[PDB]
């Protein structure tokens, strides 16, 4: 939920920062300079991805042979569909009763 | 178009290289350091490198702008969103994990890859594969007739998401129809019934032409919802936890016979017959209520000068 | 003789696919619908199909073109008549 | 960067808890 | 002939969150939960020289739960590349039943193992992890023990390789096996 | 949908045999 | 099929590509060319070597960018879509929809109770008169 989305956003931001640092290093070392030293840090950012790789290497890996999270748990979804259907049926019955009452006048 | 020009340029370069190699077939003897053109060469190399870096930066900026707009995140981003919003995906090539219900349904086996596609308002357009068509039950009782035996001539927001949902719905409907058919054919002589490839009807008593029928593209709503809920509750029960300590892995009703002696209670509390019989007796209750209402109406219309009997249903 | 030969080929083709789809849908009824209610059948290598009724007044039904009549669609046969 | 030898990882400690697992005797 | 092939594995206490999440992902239960009870060992063996265990645990969280006495004996030394645990036997009884039988047949409370952990289920196999609590009488390892238990009759050891493969599926967690 | 896992796995053989018989 | 080994191979390929790109960039940075080894055509060979170094630097940068994007996509697949062991979002949606259906059932039951009072009232008012 929260932690999974946070780690995903963190990995996405890490990839974006790595791409930006690579582009900046290319633009700096292409033409003209001490700032090019920070370009080396871009390579360090690449190592961060490797750490993420390590983070993916020594990750959960529950089975690594099948798919986890058994069951879509959509029984609740089906129950909600039935509830909405009952609500619609009640609305239809109420509309019929209202038409009958209006005809009574 | 451009392929021919590229091939011609490559052939010209190859011919020039072959001519150079033939002329050659760098060499000092034993017996661009000009500082004038090297400046221009370094300037041109720096310009080319800057142009390449600018192109790479433009591509990266376009990618970042596409990632910023949370409306076309088809680059495995909306895919992850739907994965967190749908069942698991045993990825063989790109995506699998249909609504097999092998963990929540436990019915007619139907599993495999269903939707793995990444192309392109600009949705990924998951393929719905494979009934791929609406199918629901319709019921009514208006001038019923038991005489049958004819053909099945029917008298009837995310888009891919609801498509997949309706696909799962029609899949489970087919499963439960197969289950009810197997029950009607494997049941005892409790009551006769009519089973056709797609239309079912029973007769527990005269004037009971229960009009439940599996439709497909090839009261009137409450009873079908009731049937669906009862069958899915049956499956859910087939999946409460057994509270196992050594290895019960069952139901507490089994172990309750130990301390609490149950001559026939435990037999009755283990399992019973359901499905078609329960819906049939529900329709029986319905027709009984209808007959009671008809008796009341007949008394009101006929015994009007008589003391007006007054009824009130329960809650 | 294009007319007669083409008619022959298309006719045997459609009858073959018809008997095959009949066999498959009966096998499906066995696997899915009826476990042992009508789970009795015995047919040749092709161009002929036959099945039986519940066992203990047992009867059998059969369908085959028999290649004798070019207009006979199915030739539904069964020993006890109606 | 030439000083880096190898990025060794860490995980749970089953080897110690195994001998630390309780038994009959 | 209900035998057992339970493997003895133990996981560090710090590595719990990832472990429980891995379990609930792969297979733990339909909304899994925990348990709470207290065990005790009864030792009465003059000629057999074997204290026969009896798990008269009372699930305090459950109301009226039957005392699930568990006996285990004769460790099977089959050497079939599996755990081959001792033959087990379960019996659900009522309140004060184990105490009454310890008073009648004559038993002695050898020791007490108060443990607590989470519940897990699979298709056939079972697994459980918990931690013992060295508490007083009215109330010593402090380590989660991941035991992959399979209780069933003898059969043909067909589920042995299946359980071994499923345990290897959780290799980044533990490497469970038998004991001496 | 163009998979032969359906009865086409056998329907094609039936067609081939029928054509070889007719020719 | 060797998911861990597949991720390891992808990471090794990415590391090799990054190392090759860095080495080629460092080699292109060392383009002084202070040796006049070209005896056939010094200026022509020098210009060709400068253009070759520039093209090699551009190709190294392009290969590095492509490898970065491909490794990003592969990690996004192997991590997010493949092993999302943090399935707590499933339980979150479960609790949310459970609360929703509970609210719906409560509203429907209140509707039934009000309609029950109404039907009792109207039935009492109706049965008190016979036409």
């Amino acid at each position: 939920n929260e932690r999974l989305r946070a780690l995903e956003d963190i990995e996405r931001e890490i990839g974006a920062i790595l791409q930006n640092a690579g582009t900046a290093i290319l633009e700096l070392s292409k033409e003209k300079r001490l700032l090019d030293r920070q370009a080396a840090a871009f390579t360090t950012s690449v190592q961060h991805v490797e750490a993420e790789l390590s983070a993916q290497i020594r990750y959960l890996t529950q089975v690594a042979t099948g798919q986890p999270h058994e069951g879509s748990s959509y029984s609740s979804r089906k129950d909600c569909q039935m509830a909405l259907k009952r609500v619609d049926y009640a609305r239809l019955k109420i509309s019929d009763v209202a038409r009958t009452c209006e005809q009574m006048l | 178009d451009s392929v021919r020009n590229n091939l011609r340029s490559a052939l010209t370069e190859m011919c020039v290289l072959y001519d150079v190699l033939s002329i050659v077939r760098k060499k000092f003897m034993t017996l661009s350091p000009q500082t004038l053109q090297l400046i221009s060469k370094k300037k041109s190399l720096a310009g080319a490198a800057q142009i390449l870096l600018k192109g790479a930066e433009r591509l990266t900026k376009s990618v970042a702008e596409n990632q910023e707009n949370k409306l076309q995140r088809d680059f495995n981003s909306e895919l992850l969103r739907l994965r967190q919003h749908w069942k698991l995906r045993k990825v063989g090539d790109k995506i699998l994990g249909d609504l097999s219900y092998r963990s929540a349904g436990s019915l007619f086996p139907h599993h495999g890859t269903f939707e793995v596609i990444k192309n392109t308002d600009l949705d990924k357009k998951i393929p719905e594969d494979d009934l791929e068509g609406s199918a629901y039950i319709k019921v009514s009782i208006q001038k019923q007739a038991p005489d049958i035996g004819d053909l099945g001539t029917v008298n009837l927001s995310p888009h891919w998401q609801t498509k997949l949902e309706a696909a799962q719905n029609v899949l489970l409907c087919k499963e439960i129809f197969a289950q009810l058919s197997r029950e009607a054919v494997q049941i005892k002589s409790q009551i006769p019934h009519i089973v056709v490839k797609n239309q079912i009807i029973s007769q527990p008593f005269p004037s009971l032409q229960l009009s439940i029928s599996l439709c497909h593209s090839s009261d009137h709503l409450y009873v079908l919802e009731h049937n669906l809920h009862l069958l899915i509750r049956e499956f859910h029960k087939q999946t409460v936890m057994p509270h196992p300590a050594s290895a019960p892995f069952g139901h507490k009703r089994m172990r309750l016979s130990g301390p609490q002696a149950f001559d026939k209670n435990e037999i009755n509390s283990i399992q019973s017959t359901e499905g078609l019989l329960e819906k049939i007796i529900k329709q029986a209750k319905h027709i009984f209520l209808r007959s009671r209402t008809a008796a009341t109406i007949d008394s009101l219309a006929s015994r009007i000068e008589d003391p007006q009997i007054q009824a009130h249903w329960s809650n | 003789k294009p007319l007669q030969d083409m008619y022959n080929c298309l006719h045997c083709f459609c009858l073959s696919l018809q008997l095959e789809v009949l066999h498959s849908q009966t096998l499906m009824l066995i696997r899915e619908r009826w476990g042992d209610l009508v789970q009795v059948e015995r047919y040749h290598a092709g161009k002929s199909l036959s099945l039986s009724v519940w066992n203990q007044s047992v009867h059998k039904v059969t369908i085959k073109i028999d290649e004798n009549d070019v207009s006979k669609p199915l030739q539904i046969f069964h020993d006890p008549p109606l | 960067e030439s000083g880096g030898l190898r990025p060794n990882k860490q995980t749970f400690n089953p080897g110690d808890t195994n001998a630390l697992v309780a038994a009959v005797a | 002939n209900m035998m057992e092939y339970l493997l003895q594995g133990s996981v560090l206490d710090h590595s719990l969150e990832s472990l429980i999440h891995r379990l609930r992902g792969l297979c733990d239960n339909m909304e899994p939960e925990t348990f709470l009870d207290h065990e005790m060992v009864f030792l009465l063996k003059g000629q057999q020289a074997s204290p026969f265990v009896l798990r008269a645990r009372r699930s305090m969280d459950r109301a009226g739960a039957p005392w699930h006495l568990r006996y285990l004996g004769q460790p099977e030394m089959g050497d079939k590349n599996r755990h081959a645990l001792v033959r087990n036997c379960v019996d659900i009884a009522t309140s004060e039943n184990l105490t009454d039988f310890l008073m009648e047949m004559g038993f002695r409370m050898d020791h007490e193992f108060v443990a607590k952990g989470h519940l897990f289920r699979k298709g056939i196999m079972k697994v459980v992890v918990y931690k013992i609590f060295r508490i007083l009488v009215p109330g010593l390892s402090l380590s989660y023990l991941v035991e992959l238990s399979v209780v069933a009759p003898a059969g043909q050891d067909m589920v042995s390789d299946d359980m071994r493969n499923f345990a290897e599926q959780l290799k980044p967690l533990v490497h469970l096996e038998k004991i001496d | 949908k163009e998979e032969p896992s359906s009865i086409f796995q056998r329907q094609r053989v039936d067609a081939l045999l029928i054509d070889l018989r007719q020719k | 099929q060797s998911k861990e080994t597949l991720l390891q191979s992808y990471n090794k390929r990415l590391k090799d590509d990054i190392k090759s790109i860095m080495d080629n960039f460092t080699e292109i940075i060392k383009t002084a060319k202070i040796e006049d080894e070209t005896q056939v055509s010094r200026a022509t060979q020098g210009e060709q070597d400068n253009y070759e170094m520039h093209v090699r630097a551009a190709n190294i940068v392009r290969a590095g960018e492509s490898l970065m994007k491909l490794v990003s996509d592969l990690k996004q697949f192997l991590i997010l879509n493949d092993f999302p062991s943090v399935n707590e979002a499933i339980d979150q949606r479960n609790q949310q929809l459970r609360a929703l259906q509970e609210e719906c059932d409560r509203k429907l039951i209140t509707l039934r109770d009000e309609v029950s009072i109404d039907l009792y009232e109207l039935e009492e008012e109706y049965y008190s008169s016979s036409s």
